[PDB]
């Protein structure tokens, strides 16, 4: 009971849903890459701040 | 308007597998679409449905099992609902496991209460062996004794002990008698000997005897023990039976759950899986009707599927053969079924059906033309009606009985024009319906006419009433006058009248089956087909078989007894029709030209025969290399086809006379079976008559049921069945198509 209009309206939708799961999977994969950059850069600047305090 | 297979389309949907696990739960339970596979050349391993498959299949032998102890068991668990509310979460997969536990304990629980049984019997036969009496099967303790003493002989006392009241053999599983003989050795051979022989021998002396009081408190304790065991067995199977009776319930009404879940995965199965998204695109045939339904049916089920994803079908353009779909009701299913059981029609044939609810009760009620018996016969539906809601929920393994009911509402209808048929002939067990309507002759103008006391005489003739004397005449208010009953010529008035019958209805079934090859040509838009076909084929059928039906009707009509000597005979005229043979004289004329009409008909049959024999691949080749089809091939068909028609409808004509040939059959058993049974129970003597039509009536019924009303009943169902799908379908019924199989919820047992 659908016109060209109306599956073609729902095959938009399908494909907004398709977008919607790439942001959010994009969003999810940034949101790691910050934790990544965050753990490794505390531990990085911890390490060498000490070598140096502890030499001098 | 004639009815027609419905629409399955080519139609392609694609969704979350989600929401496809959700929509096939809703289409399955709908039943209304018919599901293509889309990998034909992955296996269930390659579908990746096997883990849920297996699941199920586990699953299922395992409630199997279970079901099975139960039913052992003769529980009484109904089984009575809440299978069509049908879930299929994955929770299912511990569902299972809780009921798998249930197995496992309940396997325990038997295997256990075995081996406590046999505990309990060993502590039985302690209990007897408790002075002491020791335990043996005895069945031939003469022989016992006697090798006892080959060993040895007469070298110790035996000591007998009885056994009163035995109670079941722990073994044999009943309660004989039970005696014993135990002797003491002190040496070691000896009772080694006896281990032996005890061991061949049907024995049970194992333990040592023991007279001092330590053993017999041993023995007192044991066998209070082994009370305590046989009651905690009691005690565990009374829950067992508990366990069971709920999990009867549980499990049947789940069983099934199970089993539309197993329905589901298949399904699910037969799909093709995307790449792009985690979605899958299948592909069903269906009718808009359906299409309409089913979209408003996907609606509700990714409504109950969390993700409620659009769930896109897109209608296909191109159009691929689908299978037949016939709509069918509690009454019509049978007769389409005869019909599929000789072929599943071309997509969108002409559909038979319709004309068989009819057509096959009346050509059987002609093959059947019996009042009496018709009645029976419609009996024999009501019964099987009577009890159709008995029938229907219930068990039927007797295949024989499940077909005579599924067919009850035909059987109904073929006795019903059977009984119209029979008092047409006016024959109910060869007893004619008389009307007050008899006044063929005039019995007191026979004898005015010149027959005086023609009685003495007539003790050793009998005499055929003239026709037009001047004094007879007039037909019959309503069928064959009941005076030809007692005829000693029916044979030929009665048995000449079915046989022209026969052949006029032969042909007119003839004529209407390939009138409706007319609408079958329009519905697929082949101008050829009667343009060389239909058109000289019907040409050929009415020029020869019409033309000779209305001779029989000219006949009755046209002559009366005034010319019955040398009367014109239609079946000469016929043969002299085709061979163009025309005396001048001798042989009197139905009508004035008739020569002329007769070798006119014949020229035109021949004239029709070009077309339909080789113009139809004549034109093919005109118009196909017009337009740029193997021509020689499509000569052979279309000879092949010619020679067929031709040739089929003078067979067919004949087949057709099955109607005479059986009615006759029928006639000449029912007249048969009473002249022969019933009227000789007769007598002048009153009281040995009425006792003696008593015994011979009950044998006659017997008779005829056993002879007519089964034997002969199926007999003519099966020749008119014939006639339906030999000569009727073969006039339009052509082709072949698919089993029409969409998604149904048919798992509800």
């Amino acid at each position: 009971a659908l016109s060209d209009a109306d599956v073609q309206k729902q095959i938009k939708h399908m494909m907004a849903f398709i977008e919607q799961e790439a942001n959010e999977k994009a969003e999810e994969i940034d949101a790691k890459a910050e934790e990544e950059f965050n753990i490794e850069k505390g531990r990085l600047v911890q390490t060498q701040r000490l070598k140096i305090m502890e030499y001098y | 308007e004639l009815f027609r297979s419905e629409e399955m389309t080519l139609a392609q949907l694609f969704l979350q597998s989600e929401a496809a696990y959700c929509c096939v739960s809703e289409l399955e339970e709908l039943g209304k679409v018919q599901f293509r596979d889309l990998n034909p050349d992955v296996n269930v391993f390659q579908r990746k449905f096997v883990n849920e498959v297996r699941r199920c299949e586990e699953m299922d032998r395992k409630l199997r099992f279970v079901e099975k102890e139960i039913r052992k068991a003769n529980i009484p668990i109904m089984d009575t609902g809440e299978n069509p509310e049908v879930p299929f979460p994955r929770d299912m997969i511990d569902l299972e496991a809780n009921f798998e536990k249930i197995e496992n304990e309940l396997k325990e629980i038997n295997t256990n209460q075995e081996a406590l049984k046999r505990n309990f019997l060993e502590l039985t036969e302690l209990k007897f062996i408790l002075f002491v009496a020791g335990v043996i099967n005895r069945e031939r303790i003469p022989t016992f004794e006697r090798m006892l003493w080959r060993v040895c002989r007469g070298n110790v006392f035996l000591r007998q002990a009885e056994i009163e009241n035995p109670l079941e053999d722990p073994v044999t599983g009943d309660y004989v008698h039970k005696s014993v003989f135990i002797i003491f050795f002190q040496g070691d051979q000896l009772k080694n000997r006896v281990k032996k022989i005890c061991e061949g021998f049907r024995a049970s002396l194992y333990p040592c005897p023991e007279t001092p009081q330590e053993r017999k408190e041993m023995a007192s304790g044991v066998n209070t023990r082994i009370d305590d065991l046989q009651m905690v067995l009691n005690q565990t199977e009374d829950h067992r039976q508990r366990v069971l009776q709920a999990a009867a319930k549980n499990i049947r009404v789940w069983f099934i759950k199970v089993r539309k879940m197993k329905a589901i995965y298949h399904t699910l199965n037969l799909c093709n899986i995307d790449v792009t998204q985690k979605c899958l695109i299948a592909e069903v045939w269906c009718p808009v009707t359906d299409l309409d339904s089913i979209q408003f049916a996907l609606r509700r089920g990714t409504e109950h599927s969390g993700s409620t994803v659009p769930s896109i079908l897109n209608r296909m353009q191109t159009n691929q053969t689908p299978p037949t779909y016939n709509k069918t009701n509690k009454f019509t299913h049978g007769f389409q079924n005869i019909v599929d059981a000789y072929g599943i029609g071309t997509y969108r044939e002409i559909n038979p059906a319709p004309y068989t609810v009819i057509t096959f009760p009346f050509l059987f009620a002609v093959m059947f033309g019996d009042f009496g018996h018709g009645i029976l016969m419609t009996l024999f539906a009501v019964w099987m009606v009577l009890r159709e809601s008995r029938i229907l929920s219930q068990k039927n393994e007797n295949e024989m009985f499940s077909m005579v009911f599924s067919g009850r509402y035909i059987i109904l209808l073929m006795g019903l024009f059977s009984i119209y048929t029979g008092l047409i002939y006016n024959d109910c067990f060869s007893k004619s319906l008389n009307i007050f309507g008899s006044s063929w002759s005039v019995r007191p103008m026979f004898t005015i006419g010149n027959w005086t006391e023609e009685t003495l005489l007539g003790s050793s003739v009998l005499q055929l009433n003239p026709a037009i004397p001047g004094v007879f005449g007039g037909p019959y208010p309503f069928g064959i006058d009941p005076i030809w009953n007692i005829a000693t010529n029916k044979l030929t008035f009665l048995n000449s009248f079915k046989m022209k019958m026969s052949v006029i209805l032969g042909i007119i079934h003839m004529l209407f089956g390939v009138s409706l090859s007319l609408f079958n040509h329009i519905y697929f838009k082949k101008p050829l087909n009667i343009y060389f076909g239909f058109i000289p084929e019907i040409i050929f059928m009415s020029s020869l078989f019409g033309y000779l039906v209305i001779l029989i009707f000219y006949k009755w009509t046209a002559y009366d007894a005034h010319s019955s000597r040398n009367a014109p005979s239609l079946l000469i005229h016929f043969i002299n029709m085709f061979l163009f043979s025309y005396p001048e004289s001798g042989n009197a004329m139905l009508y004035s030209g008739q020569k002329g009409i007769q070798c006119f008909l014949i020229v035109v049959a021949m004239l029709c025969v070009p077309w339909m024999l080789l113009f139809k691949p004549l034109i093919l080749r005109h118009q196909y290399l017009r337009k740029k089809f193997d021509f020689g091939d499509t000569m052979v068909h279309q000879a092949i086809h010619t020679i067929e028609y031709c040739l089929g409808c003078i067979s067919n004509t004949a087949s057709y006379l099955r109607l005479w040939a059986l009615s006759l059959a029928h006639a000449q058993l029912s007249e048969v079976l009473w002249t022969m049974v019933i009227h000789i129970g007769l007598h002048v003597r009153s009281l040995a008559g009425g006792l003696g039509l008593f015994f011979i009536f009950a044998a006659f019924a017997t008779l005829t049921v056993a002879i007519l009303l089964i034997m002969e009943g199926l007999s003519a169902f099966l020749h008119a069945l014939r006639l339906h799908w030999v000569e009727f379908q073969n006039k339009f019924y052509t082709g072949t198509g698919f089993k029409f199989l969409p998604f149904s919820f048919e798992h509800i047992r």
